[PDB]
């Protein structure tokens, strides 16, 4: 009846260090809807996140996608923390430059 | 354009 | 083919309140509405260029009808606590898609009008727009409810009618973007995971629509072994974005082939290291 959500962290356009670009959470295959999703820098909530509006797939499972304009650096470490009911700890998932 | 013919429950 | 899709959810909250209610309109990949009731306006809002001409008629229209979508979920929601026998305590979900498919005619091609509760297959429109399938004795009640009012009649002239001739006219209107294929923008990177192995990825960037193919051959044969594909997924500018890699020994990089297929790219492509 619950479905964990699935996680990808990843930016819009290719990773360059003092270029903007735009840091994407991508959160699927969950229900129920209810979810909280934050994007960290150094390990702090990013204040200005947006979200898609909530829609599902085929099988009635629900995406978001949650979004922030950020200019990566070579010392700055950015990530997606998600609390679903399906989780006993909030899921962090580190950015990976090139995935 | 939505459904305009009032939607029937469960 | 083009598409025009309605989603619906609706959260019952039992601490306080109505459900929330969130409604989205698709033509295509490409959202165009939304109505969410925790938002300010109370209104169908615009989320693409094109539908922003439809006029104060259009836009009051779909407003009153999305309201009566959410009075209609919260009933249902009542309903459904009920056929299940379930207390007042716990939030549900209600779901709800319906739309049409033109076909490369440009004419009706399928209609749609699927159910769920709590994430499972409630009550659905078959193909031939005259028939339900019931998953379970809940659903059964609401198909003899459904048949004695003639819901699929209705549906049926909708699906035909009023939902294809809006899903063409949103196509004009929108024909810059909506009947624009982007082809996906493709590239191989190489990382060595160890001295004797290398990692090659294909990437498919900035494509529309979402649906793609991506596919690796050694020495022209499929090779799924050591193999991952990610889930297609939003650039976040109305494009999207997959990679597929394969393991492979340092050296013979040039044996593998990535193979995209896309309805913008004329003949598949071919990408080598
Ligand atoms: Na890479
Ligand atoms: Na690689």
């Amino acid at each position: 009846i619950q479905r964990t959500p699935k996680i990808q962290v990843y930016s819009r356009h290719p990773a360059e260090n003092g270029k903007s670009n735009f840091l994407n959470c991508y959160v699927s295959g969950f229900h129920p809807s209810d979810i909280e999703v934050d994007l960290l820098k150094n390990g702090e909530r990013i204040e200005k996140v947006e979200h898609s509006d909530l829609s599902f797939s085929k099988d009635w499972s629900f995406y978001l996608l949650y979004y922030t304009e950020f200019t990566p650096t070579e010392k700055d470490e950015y990530a997606c923390r998600v609390n679903h009911v399906t989780l006993s700890q909030p899921k962090i998932v580190k950015w990976d430059r090139d995935m | 354009k939505l459904v305009v013919v009032g939607a029937v429950g469960v | 083919s083009h598409s025009m899709r309605y989603f619906f959810t609706s959260v019952s909250r039992p601490g306080r309140g109505e459900p929330r209610f969130i409604a989205v309109g698709y033509v295509d990949d490409t959202q165009f509405v939304r109505f969410d009731s925790d938002a300010a306006s109370q209104r169908m809002e615009p989320r693409a260029p094109w539908i922003e001409q439809e006029g104060p008629e259009y836009w009051d229209g779909e407003t009153r009808k999305v309201k009566a979508h959410s009075q209609t979920h919260r009933v249902d929601l009542g309903t459904l606590r009920g056929y299940y026998n379930q207390s007042e305590a716990g939030s549900h979900t209600v779901q709800r898609m319906y739309g049409c498919d033109v076909g490369s005619d440009w004419r009706f091609l399928r209609g749609y009008h699927q159910y769920a509760y709590d994430g499972k297959d409630y009550i659905a429109l078959k193909e031939d727009l005259r028939s339900w399938t019931a998953a379970d004795m809940a659903a059964q009640t609401t198909k003899h409810k459904w048949e004695a009012a003639h819901v699929a009649e209705q549906l049926r002239a909708y699906l035909e009618g009023t939902c294809v001739e809006w899903l063409r006219r949103y196509l004009e209107n929108g024909k810059e973007t909506l009947q624009r294929t982007d082809a996906p923008k493709t590239h191989m990177t190489h990382h060595a995971v160890s001295d004797h192995e290398a990692t090659l990825r294909c990437w498919a960037l900035s494509f529309y629509p979402a649906e793609i193919t991506l596919t690796w051959q050694r020495d022209g044969e499929d090779q799924t072994q050591d193999t991952e594909l990610v889930e297609t997924r939003p650039a976040g500018d109305g494009t999207f974005q997959k990679w597929a890699a394969v393991v492979v020994p340092s050296g013979q990089e040039q044996r593998y082939t990535c193979h995209v297929q896309h309805e913008g790219l004329p003949k598949p492509l071919t990408l080598r290291w």
